[PDB]
Order: structure tokens, then C-alpha cells, then sequence
């Protein structure tokens, strides 16, 4: 039942601080602390994608690369999990997580990915995936896609646990990556133990009943963690509250 | 320390003083998501031995002792492993295999084996890691009239790898001359019936068997035996076990309020002083024994042979006692008096032999 909805356009933005979340689960209390770790770089170039549904495939997979950081400021019904592996066929597994409001469920089986994978509402997997076989792993949980609000995450795929930090940040009618330091806190760590090497966002379609699905619109920003250090400011409540990126400039490499 | 048989006026460092740690606390996660052993080991149905059932065991905390406990065993022999030591082992994966056999034929069930199960219904490789456990099942297996829904394959052209299956029903053909699919002489169905009945012999009577099979991969490995609370004890030199953190500190209530995802704690110097307790979700300070340098204060040996001691930094209370700024002096009487210094303690703090005595 594979179908393709979904077209794709894409700007690009500036990262300005955003991106930083707790490196390890220690903590620590009014020191500065210096870590080497995958990190999206100060005021990098980050990729903002406006998928649009009006009622030809135009909607390619994206490279991980060494780890994924994700925006959206869309609400939290539109934007309904992801989709991680490398080739996205039953010869190889994947991981899919997706999100309804009750809980959230994680899973890694062999899907047999569509080319324009959706989640459409009861809510049906059958436009996500034709198949799905010897699934190895089922992990489910209270959601992280909860109810202007602007949703972040960082998805990393080290020594075979694939580590999701996330944040909840409210933002006004300013840009929608915002100044100011939001540190994320660690959400999810999965021993997966799989190769990834490409990903894909989901959203929901709602059925027209009346152009089968309902027009929407989409957009969320993506950027890539590089290797560099960072200096992270611990407050007196183990908060992280502020940051230096080593590498990025000559007054912040004096400080690191 | 010295060397010497003669020991000249003054105060020597001579030993580092130590609290000995008393107790042993380990703390761990609360016990959960036991693996089912209970629904491979005590099923209504258990299935034929050519079609055999198997179970992938993932993600779960492995509680052998269970299966120690749920019946009478035949046979429990472990192949690569010792029985013992599995709780204490952490293996990736762990799959059970569930089917029924006569009798004769559970010696059958192992590495390095021939008859008509192994080479026809279930193989065990050679280098086989784990444990094959059977059971009489006369009670649920065995009918008067026969019960003739478990089977066997007799008949097969090649003898069946390791951990392989064949549900294949195709007739066998031993002769020249084709099947065709059906029936006909020197062409014999493969699977043949168990007709189990409950006055058989013991080595005719259905016998549930379970075979354990434990591999390790590169992966990380998510299936590892239970986890002893055992108990907290507090305000005492222990040595403590947090989640494979390992050390020896007194445990002391604590007023720092820890994020949640946070487990440990580190002190500026990158030394860790609070750990969140695993079983119960409370902070505490974690802060070593006591320490100090013991200082022997002692006037020339030919004078005297008495001597006294400081334990340096350490307060009288956690070892002719007097407490000093530099530490707890004791064998030594303060005097009200002053005097000049002979023998320096610290702290404006001097010893004389008159006994010895401290002063200002
Ligand atoms: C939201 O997702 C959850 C989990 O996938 C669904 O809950 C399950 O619903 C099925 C019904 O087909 C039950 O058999 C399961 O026992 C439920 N599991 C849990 C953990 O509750 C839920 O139905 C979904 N809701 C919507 C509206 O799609
Ligand atoms: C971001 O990348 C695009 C193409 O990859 C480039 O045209 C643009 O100049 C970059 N932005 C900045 C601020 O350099
Ligand atoms: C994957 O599925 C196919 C068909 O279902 C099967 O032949 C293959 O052995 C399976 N592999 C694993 C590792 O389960
Ligand atoms: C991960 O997947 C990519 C894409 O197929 C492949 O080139 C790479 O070799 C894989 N890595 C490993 C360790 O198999
Ligand atoms: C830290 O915690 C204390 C105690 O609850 C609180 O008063 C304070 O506002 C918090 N934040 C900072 C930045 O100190
Ligand atoms: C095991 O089997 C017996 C047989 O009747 C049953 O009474 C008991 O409840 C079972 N126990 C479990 C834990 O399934
Ligand atoms: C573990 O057990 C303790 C005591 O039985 C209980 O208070 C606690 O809620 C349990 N769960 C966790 C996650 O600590």
C-alpha cells in the first residue's frame, strides 16, 4: 500500500546554541567541565524541511551520518516518530518509533519500508511499512511527544546503544531555533546493537473521507553532531546552563 | 621507620591511621521483567519433537532458580557450563527449545550423539553451549487409547544440521522408481506417531524436554541473572557496590537534589561524593573513612622509653586524650602552663618531657 504524498523543500538556518544536552548521567554541581563528545556545532548550518501534502516521490531518506539533531515546533499530532537503519528493507533491521498520544512504542524489526512512509488515522502501520519480519526488540513507554512549543531531540548510535536525548523549550513569535542555552536531558538509552547509517521523519495524514488524505504541512529542522569539545556550565543545582564551543572561535578557545 | 636501635628527641611521622571498613553493602535495581521461564516449562501444549518449538529470550533478567525448582529432573546436563555458576553469568541471547521424546532417546539429545532424533529431528552442534533438562510427563502426555498427536520423522535423505527444522510432510522415497505423492510400497511417510500409554515402560514414557542454549555475540549482552538487593546501612565506614560503582565510604543523608536521569556525583576534583540509592530513589553523600597521619612523639630513647601519638586531621571522637587544630593527641596531659617549645605538635601546640606533657 505504498503511496507517494509527501513533497519536500528545503532553507537553511543557523543553529546559533542550540543542540547541547548532558553528556553522561553524573552530577555535577557548580564546576566547569570540559567534555570531548558528538556535538552540533555552534551557529552551524542546520537544514530546515517543509513537507507539504496537497490533496512523484520528492521525499528522500537522509543520511545519520554520526548522529541526528532534531526540531519541530509543529504540534505533536503532525509529527509522529521516526524511522532509522541503513538500507530500510526487509534484508537488514530497522528501527521505528512511533508516537500516539497514550504512549509511545519502540520497536526494531525487518520492515520492509514504503518509499513515503506515513502514519494515518484508528491509526494504521500499513502505509509505514508492507511487512515487517523477525522482529528482535519492543520497548514501550509514556510519550515524548506531549502538548509555540518548540520539541528537540538528538539521536546518537554509539557502541551499539542508540542513546535519545530530548527537550521541551516554549518559544514566542521568535525563530523558531531560539537563542539561549536548552540543555537536553538524557530520555532514552536502547541497547539496539544495529548499523544506521540513514533516516526518515514520519507524519500523520488524517483520511478526507470526502485527494484520499487531508492537505498538511510539516516542517522541522535538522543538523548533524560533529567530534568537538565543549565546555559545559554546571550551576549549583547540576543544571546546564551555559556553554563554550572550543573550536569555534579564538575568545572561546581561550575560555575552554 | 628509622632504622636506628636509638631514637633521638622529636616527633616522627611513622604510619597513615585507617577506619577499617565493617560491612559489605551492595545495592542493585529492584528485581523485574523475569524472562518466562514459567510459560516454556509449565505450557498446557507442548509441541512434537520435528516440529519443536523455539523461544528467542531477549531483553529480560534470567531467574534459573525457578527452573530448578518446578520438577523432578532426569536429566539436567549442562554442556560448556556449570550449573552453578549461569546465575552469575550475562548472555546475550538465550533460547529454548520445547519438545517431547521417549524416554531411550533424551541420551540422544546431546552434543556428539546418533539415533533417530538427532539425526533426523533435532541436532546439537558439537561446541554446544548450554543445558538440556527433561521431565516425565505421563500425567499430561499419556492417554488410554493413545494419544497420537506428538510425532517423530523416521525417514529423511540427509541427516539434519545443527539447530535446524524440517516441517516438510513430503513421502519419503527410498527406491528407484517415483513416489508421485502418494502412498505406495517401498514409499513411507516420513513423521510416524507417538502412540504414548500411560503403562508403558520408562523408557517408552513421553518425557518433556527443554534445551537451553546460550550464545554470546557482539552485542551487547541483556540477558544476566538476578540482582541482590541485600540491604542499606548508613552513618558507617562500608564498602559499597552502586550499580558496578565500587568503593569504601560512610553513607550519609544528603540535601542535594539530583535531576532524575542523574545516578552519581562528582566533586570538583572529579571525585565522587553522592550516588543515588537504585532500590529506593533517595540521595545520599558518599564520603570516605577516616584518615590520618599517626606521629609518634617521643623524647630520646635513653631518657625514656615513653611515647605519645598523633593522629593527624582526625577529631578525638573517630579513633590523657586532648584534641589539637592539628589533630587528636593522645598519652600526652595539656598543662595550663607555657613554656618554650621543645618538641612541635602544630597549631601553636608543643610537647616536653618532664611524662609528657602539651602546651602552648
Ligand atoms: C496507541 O498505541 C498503543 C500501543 O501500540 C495502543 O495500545 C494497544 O492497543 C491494542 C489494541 O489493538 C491492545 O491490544 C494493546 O493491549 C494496547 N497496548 C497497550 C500497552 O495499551 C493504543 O490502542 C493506541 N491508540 C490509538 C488511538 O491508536
Ligand atoms: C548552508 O548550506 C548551503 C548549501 O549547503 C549554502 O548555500 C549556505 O550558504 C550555507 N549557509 C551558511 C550560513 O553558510
Ligand atoms: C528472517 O526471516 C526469513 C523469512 O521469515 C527467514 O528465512 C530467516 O531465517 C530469518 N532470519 C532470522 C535471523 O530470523
Ligand atoms: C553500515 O551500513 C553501511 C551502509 O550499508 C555500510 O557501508 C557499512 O559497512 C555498515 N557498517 C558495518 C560495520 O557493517
Ligand atoms: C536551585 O534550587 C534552589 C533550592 O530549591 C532554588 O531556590 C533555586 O532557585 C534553584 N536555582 C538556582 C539557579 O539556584
Ligand atoms: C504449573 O503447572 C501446574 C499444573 O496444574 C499448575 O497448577 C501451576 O499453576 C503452574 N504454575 C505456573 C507458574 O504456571
Ligand atoms: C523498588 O522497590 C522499592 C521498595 O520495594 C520501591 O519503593 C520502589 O518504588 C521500587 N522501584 C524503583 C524504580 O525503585
Amino acid at each position: 500500500q505504498c503511496v507517494n504524498l509527501i513533497t519536500r523543500t528545503q532553507s537553511y538556518t543557523n543553529s546559533f546554541t542550540r543542540g547541547v544536552y548532558y553528556p553522561d548521567k553524573v552530577f555535577r554541581s557548580s564546576v566547569l567541565h570540559s567534555t570531548q563528545d558528538l556535538f552540533l556545532p555552534f551557529f552551524s548550518n542546520v537544514t530546515w524541511f517543509h513537507a507539504i501534502h496537497v490533496s512523484r516521490f520528492d521525499n528522500p531518506a537522509l543520511p545519520f551520518n554520526d548522529g541526528v539533531y532534531f526540531a519541530s515546533t509543529e504540534k505533536s499530532n503532525i509529527i509522529r516518530g521516526w524511522i532509522f537503519g541503513t538500507t530500510l528493507d526487509s534484508k537488514t533491521q530497522s528501527l521505528l518509533i512511533v508516537n500516539n498520544a497514550t504512549n509511545v512504542v519502540i520497536k526494531v524489526c525487518e520492515f520492509q519500508f514504503c518509499n513515503d512512509p506515513f502514519l494515518d488515522v484508528m491509526e494504521s502501520e500499513f502505509r509505514v511499512y508492507s511487512s515487517a519480519n523477525n522482529c528482535t526488540f519492543e520497548y514501550v513507554s509514556q510519550p515524548f511527544l506531549m502538548d509555540k512549543n518548540l520539541r528537540e531531540f538528538v539521536f546518537k548510535n554509539i557502541d551499539g546503544y542508540f542513546k535519545i536525548y530530548s527537550k521541551h523549550t516554549p518559544i514566542n513569535l521568535e525563530r523558531d531555533l531560539p537563542q539561549g542555552f536548552s540543555a537536553l536531558e538524557p530520555l532514552v538509552d536502547l541497547p539496539i546493537g544495529i548499523n544506521i547509517t540513514r533516516f526518515q521523519t514520519l507524519l500523520a495524514l488524517h483520511r478526507s473521507y470526502l485527494s484520499g488524505w487531508t492537505a498538511g504541512a510539516a516542517a522541522y529542522y535538522v543538523g548533524y553532531l560533529q567530534p568537538r569539545t565543549f565546555l559545559l556550565k554546571y550551576n549549583e543545582n547540576g543544571t546546564i546552563t551555559d556553554a563554550v564551543d572550543c573550536a569555534l572561535d579564538p575568545l572561546s578557545e581561550t575560555k575552554c | 621507620t628509622l632504622k636506628s636501635f636509638t631514637v633521638e628527641k622529636g616527633i616522627y611521622q611513622t604510619s597513615n591511621f585507617r577506619v577499617q571498613p565493617t560491612e559489605s553493602i551492595v545495592r542493585f535495581p529492584n528485581i523485574t521483567n523475569l524472562c518466562p521461564f514459567h510459560e516454556v516449562f509449565n505450557a498446557t501444549t507442548f509441541a512434537s519433537v520435528y516440529a519443536w518449538n523455539r523461544k528467542r529470550i531477549s531483553n529480560c533478567v534470567a531467574d534459573y532458580s525457578v527452573i530448578y525448582n518446578f520438577a523432578p529432573f532426569f536429566a539436567f546436563k549442562c554442556y560448556g557450563v556449570s550449573p552453578t555458576k549461569l546465575n552469575d553469568l550475562c548472555f546475550t541471547n538465550v533460547y529454548a527449545d520445547s519438545f517431547v521424546i521417549r524416554g531411550n532417546e533424551v541420551s540422544q539429545i546431546a552434543p556428539g550423539q546418533t539415533g533417530n532424533i538427532a539425526d533426523y529431528n533435532y541436532k546439537l552442534p558439537d561446541d554446544f553451549t548450554g543445558c538440556v533438562i527433561a521431565w516425565n510427563s505421563n500425567k499430561l502426555d499419556s492417554k488410554p487409547s493413545g494419544n497420537y498427536n506428538y510425532l517423530y520423522r523416521l525417514f529423511r535423505k540427509s541427516k539434519l544440521k545443527p539447530f535446524e527444522r524440517d516441517i516438510s510432510t513430503e513421502i519419503y522415497q527410498a527406491g528407484n522408481k517415483p513416489c508421485n505423492g502418494v502412498a505406495g510400497p517401498n514409499c513411507y511417510s516420513p513423521l510416524q506417531s507417538y502412540g504414548f500409554r500411560p503403562t508403558y515402560g520408562v523408557g517408552h514414557q513421553p518425557y518433556r524436554v527443554v534445551v537451553l542454549s546460550f550464545e554470546l555475540l557482539h552485542a551487547p549482552a541483556t540477558v544476566c541473572g538476578p540482582k541482590k538487593s541485600t540491604n542499606l546501612v548508613k552513618n558507617k565506614c562500608v564498602n559499597f557496590n552502586f550499580n558496578g560503582l565500587t568503593g569504601t565510604g560512610v553513607l550519609t543523608e544528603s540535601n542535594k537534589k539530583f535531576l532524575p536521569f542523574q545516578q552519581f556525583g562528582r566533586d570538583i576534583a572529579d571525585t565522587t561524593d553522592a550516588v543515588r540509592d537504585p532500590q529506593t530513589l533517595e540521595i545520599l553523600d558518599i564520603t570516605p573513612c577516616s584518615f590520618g597521619g599517626v606521629s609518634v612523639i617521643t623524647p630520646g630513647t635513653n631518657t625514656s622509653n615513653q611515647v605519645a601519638v598523633l593522629y593527624q586531621g582526625v577529631n578525638c571522637t573517630e579513633v590523657n586524650v586532648f584534641q589539637t587544630r592539628a589533630g587528636c593527641l593522645i598519652g600526652a596531659e595539656y598543662v595550663n602552663n607555657s613554656y618554650e617549645c621543645d618538641i612541635p605538635i602544630g597549631a601553636g601546640i608543643c610537647a616536653s618531657y618532664q611524662s609528657i606533657i602539651a602546651y602552648t
